[PDB]
């Protein structure tokens, strides 16, 4: 339900960037974790509703 | 990020004419734009001034134009994003006080770029208060001191060359229109 | 809040604005100098009457930052070491003319007779366009054409019925009004228009066509009119008159009632015009048709 | 784009004329074929007083691919052309291409997109292109490479497109 989240989205945008995800830090570790490794798929109902900075990546 | 540092940039019109028809086929308007655009610049003595707006139909690859003007000029390019913004706080950065805070894509263009003087490319701004505040980047009255939410101490970027691009000239925010 | 007005330039005023202000100005965004950036005043005067059409100079302001860019341009790259522009080269800076011609019509035919709009794009002049669409020998008919508003509509319809009784007594024998189909255009018809003021221009109009004979070649007229054919004023002068003299013309015709609002204009711009008032429209058919 | 204006009868030719326009037009494209069919009138008048086809027939004027909606007063030439050749019976050339406004009077006048039109008539095989003499500076500011292979014929009144698209 990518289409559905509200504007969560930056947090989407830091976590699929491949750039970003390399050092992905969390607030409770504080920490980075290398992201860059798995593999994400996203799913939705329709495009009219995703944000348009994830229709690019 | 890099207090000082000054890529010399070069404003001969005949380097950039050779850079322009290297990588760029055609559209020989818009070569001739640029070449005068950085004529004026060179008699000025600094190209600042009237921010450069492409804009044209979606998917014409504007960006190509600006990344050759940035070779040209030997300016180091950075694209920056704001179609869809609506928080500030993307281009000025979060309060050094918040959980994660992060500054704004600015200070990221700076480190990324080491130097003072990068082509920094706000592509899509048509479809960009998120307008009120990208007026205080592009005016050169209080460019001189840009001060963000995140480092609170004030930054120079008065040499910054900004470029943008739009997908139509009926853009949303009329007070960036007239720059 | 007071309402203060900012009327539109004529010519000799946006050529005094341009030389004074607006080549310095974009001289200096330019970087350039007199010294080597020179505009003649023949260019501006080309530039006026050829590459701009409006009441203000914002179009004149781009035009004299293209030129100064390319001679910018030119000065930079080595191919003159000073640049200055002339009539017979100014379009190696510019383009061709966008406008060769001041006027829609040189001699108006019969069917059309010149007159002039005021919008908010400044003073402006249209042609009122009339012909026959069925060949003459029952009811006679009138079309309209050309994004006229209602209240226009509602003035072309009282202007045919004046214009027929005008003339079932000036001249008996010509049933033209009233025995023959009549199709009336404005042109441009993609920009929507509309307005009262055009009554008497259309009456005018729909005379010439039926008396077959042209109006005077210089005449523009304004006014609404009434049922009776009374005219009566209209607004917006102050445009009306700049874009007359614009147009080039030397006779004008007013409402009576405006005579304290024509005035008003500076000594410069009305002496070129022959005014006319006039309070019903007989005078106005004595002046357009003197014989 | 390219478009096409196609103009039958209605009645075998055996009271007044009338004129039935389909194609989704818009209201600023049909007072434009009005005003084409009045002065298609009165040319078909001047030109050829015993031909009374525009006076007394029917015609039935269509704008294919009905689908999509149209306006814009850039069809007033092009609507007079078709009326005159279906009045005639004269095929106009066969490689032709034509744009800009009419005036009651016949007075072409100046439309706006000349290049996508030019860039649209050059991919279509036009050879000769018509426009009004005021588009002349938009169609020079055109490269050499799109606009080299054109018979650009530049008007000022229909009288000239009757001479350049009915030769002979």
């Amino acid at each position: 339900e990518v289409d559905k989240i509200g504007r969560p989205s930056s947090a989407l945008l830091e976590l699929l960037d491949p750039e970003q995800n390399a050092n992905f830090l969390d607030h409770y570790l504080d920490v980075p974790v290398d992201l860059s490794k798995v593999l994400f798929i996203c799913t939705a109902n329709v495009t009219d509703t995703i944000p348009e900075p994830l229709r690019d990546r | 990020i890099p207090w000082g540092k000054y890529s010399n940039e070069n404003l001969d019109l005949a380097r950039a004419q050779a850079v322009l028809e290297e990588d760029h086929y055609g559209m020989e308007d818009v070569k001739k734009r640029i070449l005068e655009f950085i004529a004026v610049s060179q008699l000025r003595g600094s190209t600042q001034g009237k921010i450069l707006c492409f804009y044209g139909p979606p998917g014409v690859g504007k960006t190509s134009i600006a990344r050759s003007i940035a070779r040209a000029l030997n300016r180091e390019y950075f694209r920056f994003s704001v179609g869809g913004m609506t928080d500030v706080a993307e281009i000025k950065g979060h309060r050094r006080t918040y959980v994660g805070a992060m500054p704004g894509k600015i200070i990221q263009c700076l480190k990324k770029t080491k130097t003072e003087n990068p082509l920094i490319l706000i592509d899509e701004v048509d479809k960009i208060d998120p307008s009120s505040a990208l007026l205080e980047l592009l005016d050169p009255e209080q460019n001189a001191n840009f001060l963000d939410h995140y480092l609170d101490v004030p930054v120079d970027l008065s040499k910054v060359l900004f470029i943008c691009t739009a997908n139509v000239t009926d853009t949303i925010p009329e007070p960036l229109r007239d720059r | 809040m007071e309402m203060i007005n900012v009327s539109g330039y004529v010519a000799q005023e946006k050529l005094a604005i341009a030389e004074r202000y607006l080549v310095p100005q974009a001289r200096a965004l330019c970087g350039l100098d007199e010294s080597k950036a020179k505009l003649s005043s023949d260019v501006l005067t080309l530039l006026i009457k050829q590459y701009c059409r409006e009441s203000g100079v914002r179009n004149l302001q781009k035009q004299v930052e293209k030129v100064l860019r390319k001679s910018a341009y030119k000065i930079v790259s080595g191919e003159a070491e000073s640049v200055e522009v002339t009539p017979e080269n100014l379009q190696d800076f510019v383009g061709k003319p966008v406008f060769t011609v001041e006027r829609m019509y040189d001699v108006t035919p019969p069917g059309v007779v010149m007159g002039l709009a005021w919008t908010a794009m400044g003073g402006s002049t249209l042609f009122v366009e009339t012909s026959l669409r069925r060949p003459q020998d029952k009811d006679g008919s009138l079309e309209v054409t050309g994004q006229l508003g209602e209240v226009m509509k509602e003035s072309a319809r009282i202007a045919y019925t004046f214009a027929r009784a005008f003339l079932m007594q000036h001249a008996p024998a010509n049933d033209y009004l009233v025995t023959s189909h009549i199709h009336l255009h404005v042109p441009e018809g993609a920009t929507p228009k509309d307005g009262p003021s055009a009554g008497c221009t259309i009456v005018t109009a729909l005379l010439s066509l039926a008396m077959g004979r042209p109006v005077r070649q210089n005449l523009a007229m304004t006014g609404e009119v009434s049922l009776t054919g009374k005219i009566l004023p209209v607004g917006g002068i102050k445009e009306k008159t700049i874009a007359a003299k614009r147009a080039g013309v030397t006779c004008i015709v007013l409402p009576a009632e405006n005579k304290k609002d024509f005035y008003d204009l500076a000594a410069f711009i009305t002496e070129g015009l022959e005014v006319h008032f006039v309070e019903h429209y007989r005078e106005i058919f004595d002046i357009a048709f003197p014989d």
